[PDB]
């Protein structure tokens, strides 16, 4: 049969937003303006302020998504090929690190709001994008034999969840889905919020988690790594103090949370 | 006061308790930084004590001579040095995961005794609660290094000392507690909130409690022989209003039928009412109500205040209960409160023999020594596995 046969910064941000979301993993390079610094930080700050306001009003995920999604096209676009939007998103996150690393209360508020925004944007993805994003983060499934041995317990655990979360009211549909579903085994301490609600099966100190759940692990890893990075950011704030032109902006940004 | 002085000087097992709390024969931060609190007959209570060694521990408890002392968390720095620290600088690192069960929580269905009084008839509540809890701790959470302790009058305390259990945060402790807390509302005027089909924990607990429901609830305690108590506790757990009204009317016309008789009346009247194509569904719903009643009556009941915080302080093992005089001994599922030693009896036995090993306290000391030996062996094995994994 027949057969034939700075740019680096732009490539970096294309790579960082191929997954459409990022853990915000890497040091930015090159330059932007100080006006851009202020405006981009304020835009992300407005979205996070509304997220915290809605959470203080005890609104649900669906309501917050209805409130916040129209704001992306104006303040902080998502699911976009534009280099400007990608740089705006990335840089605004990094700026608010330096604003909100300053104290435990600021770190907690910023981690909460940013993790909830992460959850919102992850919900906006297609399942293929979610899979690719999770795989890009280098993030144990059980064997078919172990699934067969624990099938009664796992099905008893997830059958209600399949009906209420995936709308599978028919038991036949639940059985077919369960036959196609994969399960993850990890220590129970890693998914303790699901343990307290008895949403996972426990055996010998390990929790058995279906593949259609477990986004709380992803968002908790995002929150934990962001908290550690903020602690690091706090430790080298004395180097930020070398440019005076940034400190009034950061003081202004933090004043809306104090 | 003199009896307590004699007790600490002659009877309390300081060496075994030190090995348990220190997790090592040689001293460590697990004892040096562990908070202890002492309660006194004057009404005084002193927090933030900690001890450098078994000799220091024994000497300070003997010198203070409290009515009891209580065990708290392991800290980042010695609690006895808190005067050198700001309040924000002294922080907890570990504490044994502890569960607390009280007999008074079963007075919704207990009859032979009420309040802080106890007997072997009702302690079957605590024995089954211990059995279900032990099954959960071993099969679900994989724990092995735990022991039960009699509270001295009316309850039982489980002290879990596995390294992964000791390291749980407050959030993790609250969620573990929620996992094992099934009867989250004690009020009797509703059916349980549990979803169906059962989570495997609930199903296994029900199958473990089913053989004992007749003998304990319907026959031994028999709380529903009183018609008003049945109308107030048994009927609200049922799913249907016509069934409830029919049972209420029938029992008001035919009073003082026993709990077993009422339990059968539920089935008979439901069979009489729910004929036709929907009969299978009604039988299933009735069976669900009875299963939920078994869990409502016999499942473990827990004090959330003991488990929900790492920094909490609780009466230590082998303490003396101030009212009853009982020793707060270690126990197992076959225990009853009538088997506990008392301070006066142990003083008498020591006056006669002058040897602790010949007193009634020594079997309990043997249980605790075996537990400590197993705990230390598992700790050393865990350190070896961690070192091999690091290598």
């Amino acid at each position: 049969m027949f057969r034939q046969s700075s740019e680096e910064e732009k490539k970096l941000y294309a790579r960082l937003y191929e997954s459409k979301l990022s853990f915000y993993d890497l040091p930015p390079q090159g330059e932007i303006t100080l006006e851009q610094f202020e405006i981009w930080a304020i835009d992300r700050l407005k979205i996070l302020l509304e997220i915290e306001s809605c959470l203080s009003r005890n609104k649900s995920i669906k309501e917050i998504e209805t409130i916040i999604k129209p704001q992306f096209q104006k303040l902080l676009p998502f699911n976009t090929e534009s280099l400007e939007d990608r740089k705006k998103d990335y840089y605004s996150h990094f700026i608010l690190r330096l604003c909100f690393c300053r104290s435990k209360e600021l770190r907690e508020k910023f981690v909460r709001a940013e993790t909830f925004l992460f959850k919102i944007r992850f919900n906006m993805l297609t399942s293929t994008d979610q899979t690719k994003f999770v795989q890009s983060l280098d993030l144990q499934f059980i064997s078919n034999e172990e699934k067969a041995e624990l099938s009664h317990q796992l099905y008893q655990t997830v059958s209600a969840s399949l009906q209420f979360q995936l709308n599978l009211n028919e038991e036949h549909q639940r059985k077919q889905y369960f036959q196609q579903e994969k399960f993850i085994k990890l220590p129970f301490e890693n998914v303790i919020e699901l343990v307290g609600n008895r949403l996972v099966f426990l055996k010998d100190g390990y929790a058995y988690l279906p593949q259609f759940q477990q986004l709380n692990l992803l968002s908790n890893e995002f929150a934990s790594k962001l908290n550690q990075e903020l602690i690091k950011t706090y430790q080298y704030l004395p180097r930020l103090n070398e440019d005076d032109r940034l400190l009034p902006i950061l003081n202004h940004l933090s004043s809306g949370y104090t | 006061s003199s009896d307590m002085e004699y007790y600490y000087k002659s009877l309390y097992p300081f060496k075994h308790i030190f090995n348990w709390l220190n997790h090592s024969p040689k001293p460590s931060r697990d004892m040096i930084n562990r908070e202890f609190a002492m309660a006194f007959r004057s009404g005084a209570y002193k927090r933030y004590n900690s001890f450098n060694s078994v000799q220091d521990f024994k000497a300070q408890i003997e010198k203070a001579n409290p009515d009891r002392f209580e065990i708290g968390a392991i800290y980042n720095k010695p609690p006895r040095e808190r005067d050198t620290l700001l309040k924000s600088e002294l922080k907890a690192l570990e504490k044994e995961l502890v569960f607390d069960i009280d007999m008074d929580d079963y007075d919704a269905f207990r009859t032979c005794c009420s309040g802080a009084q106890v007997c072997s008839k009702c302690w079957k509540f605590i024995s089954l609660a211990m059995k279900i809890t032990n099954t959960a701790l071993r099969e679900d959470f994989g724990y092995k290094d735990f022991i039960w302790v009699f509270s001295g009058r009316r309850g039982a305390h489980c002290w879990v000392s596995d390294k992964r259990a000791r390291a749980l945060t407050d959030v993790q402790r609250r969620n573990v507690l929620d996992y094992v807390n099934v009867i989250r509302d004690r009020n009797t005027d509703k059916r349980l909130a549990l979803k169906r089909p059962y989570h495997p924990h609930l199903a296994r607990s029900l199958e473990q409690l089913k053989p004992f429901f007749v003998s304990i609830m319907l026959e031994e305690q028999n709380p529903w022989e009183d018609d008003q108590h049945a109308i107030q506790t048994l009927l609200p757990a049922l799913y249907d209003k016509q069934l409830i009204d029919s049972l209420k009317k029938y029992w008001l016309d035919n009073p003082r039928r026993s709990s077993k008789e009422k339990w059968n009346d539920i089935d008979q009247i439901a069979t009489s009412l729910f004929k036709g194509p929907k009969q299978d569904s009604h039988i299933i719903k009735l069976r669900e109500c009875k299963e939920d009643l078994v869990l409502m009556t016999l499942y473990p009941k827990l004090d959330v205040e003991v488990t929900k915080q790492t920094i909490h302080l609780l009466k230590a093992p082998f303490c003396i209960h101030p009212a009853t005089g009982n020793v707060c001994v270690p126990i197992d599922e076959s225990f009853a409160p009538e088997k506990a030693p008392k301070l006066i009896d142990l003083q008498t036995e020591m006056e006669k023999n002058n040897d602790v090993s010949l007193t009634a306290l020594q079997p309990f000391i043997n249980q605790f020594q075996a537990y400590v030996s197993s705990l230390l062996k598992n700790e050393l094995g865990s350190v070896k596995r961690e070192r091999e994994d690091d290598d």
